[PDB]
DNA sequence: ATGGTACCGCTTTCAA
DNA sequence: TTGAAAGCGGTACCAT
């Protein structure tokens, strides 16, 4: 049976009208109004119902958060930049997992934007045409991490994932290597497929380098897939000089794949990962990678949606946030 | 009021600390201001700090001014040196 | 007034009472009246409003998790337990990080409790008298998630650290060590200083053998306090035979620091970690620790919850779930 | 109804695996169990199954009574296999 | 199978 | 400044 305004109302000799006044803060209250409502909160121990206000201020003060599987080391992150963004603007946030299924991400945001949220972010890994249509139909700002949307109609932050991968497969053709290879991802999605291939294979066309169709293995992310895909690439006849993997947990696998056979690093092969989590250091030896600012994709995110959900004018609603490369010791 | 520092982070200014600073200069009244390889951004803006991607290394210089530039200037170096980004 | 439930009566020609049926599924509507509604509903593009339904049905089907820190790879992949089994039992998770931080964990719990969450999974690193007090005046139930609460009188779910730091120290005596080293996380919080250490003390104790106070390295979690910890017992004159590690961060920080200075793991030295966590097979040669259900700690807790919140009746408050030891490589 | 397994991921009967078994035994009127090492517990209840820790290279029986007891059996032996928990 | 209708706790004009 | 009252979108008990 929690005490409503109306307690604190009575039990302050003055109308509910003017105790919501004091609680937020209003200016029109005489002091010796105010202070005598504020013991009086206080001595009734009075919290303010988030739910009875949202509903007549239609303001929730909640952002909702699509993300694919909150246990990864990426995602989980990024998760510290969207939540740590959102708290310093007051935000708290609904989090859940879509596993990158379809079905699920739409049906979250359905249930998001139906506990009113004042925002949303969303980290798809396949952002489809429907998802546009969806999107666009959200009474709330919709804010894009990390994700390759194709449409480029809803506003988006992450790095140029092309660019990233051109970054490394050059530095890798500028020192020598001729036959690269590169671990992607499920090719399924639109950031494995169009944008990190692309890199690959630009970079390499770009260097008169032909493209070898076998050097080109499909993981998953995964430390094990990461593991059998170093496994498959030295078993061809034209094995590869370095490999680049699309991520850390599968170049960290790539590295460990090499020394179970045998092989050295660097001194037999040259691998880069990408992300740059705290796995691409925790290793021996430690861990090339294209440094991507996943805090940092997250917080600008939350940022950016605080900025549309206030509607305030905002230049440009695709960011794209500096990437760079950084060697270890998985690269001579 | 200002004054330059040498990154000293590992990482630059990203991550948390990146946030740390962002906050300590939304603390004052004061318009502190961030200089970078030639473009000034708001110190206060998580946006403008975080697009400029720093890194260890380049040096920078972090503006202000205002009724309490003073105080400001002050508490910025803190955290600057209290997260090892630059000095 | 935008599309409301009192929009799709009129339109599907009924009372916003029917509505509300048909939309809950209500079974007491003719399967041709129903029809009308979804149909309205459907013709409208409305979405009801779970705000609005929380104020009036006294529950928002949502639970506050106050974590330390999201990016973890402990805490983030018991987070997931906890939301895997919140949408198992169609409930949501506002996700907010303490950072071990008293007065900001003592807060948020304030904040969902205002945001009216029908529970809380709570987890922290020193539950005190204080959250105690504030535990139990709470509108709602809460769970423990992988805590310690040397008050026991919250309903908790979590393994017995002593019983693990001491059945892997004795597994080690039983392996012919004589100087066995404990490297810890942060005495301040109970959980090392009240559990696990004790467990390791009360090992040697029932093994006869004498506690060498310098055996024991404080770590802080970090995988490099890890390594500066190996160092240091290495820097004794009577170096230990085998260290045990409270985390697997540190004890990758153990693992390679040693490496590093020559000695040969496990042929030189015995190593266990503890949580049993990614790391434990991403690492070389492969971590021997002291396994514990993270996931199912948070899902446990989750469950536990949903009991609650159903003021249904329980079997003890406090649960514990098994703990196992997987040895790899980095022990003989 | 009946069929004991013998589980064979390293996991066991634990993580998101254990879930899903719990949640495909909660979709049948028939009150389907889990026996392990002597004990058994409801397989319609997470707390049961964790609390279980049948872990890798263990035998566990499968009971099923009430309306859907056969065509239950049949699915929870399905996803035992679709979620390598053993045969 | 339906319609009627007090609330639910708080924000927001509108007047006094 | 301060109070009175109309909602905000639903739910649920009560009638019909």
């Amino acid at each position: 049976m929690n005490i409503t305004i109306y307690d604190v109302a009575r039990e302050a000799n003055v109308s509910m009208a003017t105790v919501s006044r004091v609680v937020n803060g209003n200016p029109n209250v005489k002091p010796t109004t105010r202070k005598k409502v504020l013991e009086a909160i206080e001595r009734l121990g009075y919290r303010p119902n988030a739910v009875a206000r949202g509903l007549a201020s239609k303001k929730t003060t909640t952002v909702g958060v699509i993300i694919p599987d909150i246990s990864s080391i990426f995602y989980s992150e990024l998760a510290r930049g969207i939540e740590d963004i959102a708290t310093m603007y007051k935000y708290n946030i609904i989090l859940s997992n879509s596993d990158q299924n379809m079905e699920k991400e739409l049906h979250l945001l359905n249930t998001m934007l139906g506990k009113q949220v004042d925002g949303i972010v969303f980290m798809g890994g396949n952002i489809t045409d429907e998802h546009v249509a969806e999107f666009k139909r959200s009474p709330v700002p919709i804010v894009l991490a990390a994700s390759v949307e194709e449409q480029e109609e809803t506003p988006s932050v992450a790095i140029d994932y092309e660019q990233a991968i051109y970054d490394a497969v050059k530095l890798l053709v500028d020192k020598g290597h001729t036959d690269i290879a590169f671990v992607s991802g499920p090719m399924a999605e639109p950031i494995n497929r169009s944008k990190k291939l692309q890199g690959y294979k630009r970079a390499l066309e770009e260097a008169n380098l032909p493209f070898n169709e076998q050097f080109v293995a499909e993981g998953d992310y995964t430390y094990d897939s990461g593991l059998e895909a170093l496994q498959h690439l030295m078993s061809l006849d034209k094995k590869p000089t370095a490999i680049l993997s699309a991520t850390d947990e599968m170049a960290l696998g790539i590295i460990h794949a090499a020394q179970d056979q045998g092989l050295s690093i660097p001194e037999d092969l040259d691998i880069i990962g990408f992300d740059n989590t705290r796995l691409s250091l925790m290793v021996r030896p430690q861990l090339s990678t294209v440094v991507q600012p996943t805090y940092d994709i997250g917080a600008v995110a939350m940022r950016l949606l605080t900025k549309l959900m206030n509607k305030e004018p905002v230049e440009e609603h695709i960011v794209e946030l500096p990437h760079r490369i950084e060697l270890r010791k998985s690269t001579k | 009021a200002q004054k330059t520092f040498k990154v000293t982070a590992d990482s630059g200014i990203h991550a948390r600390p990146a946030t740390v600073l962002v906050q300590t200069a939304s603390k004052y009244d004061a318009d502190v201001n961030l200089e970078y390889n030639g473009k000034t951004v708001n110190l206060k803006s998580i946006m403008g700090v975080m697009s400029l991607g720093i890194a260890k290394g380049a040096e920078i210089t972090i503006s202000a001014s205002g009724a309490d530039e003073n105080d400001a200037l002050n508490a910025l170096e803190e955290t600057m040196k209290s997260e090892g980004l630059g000095e």
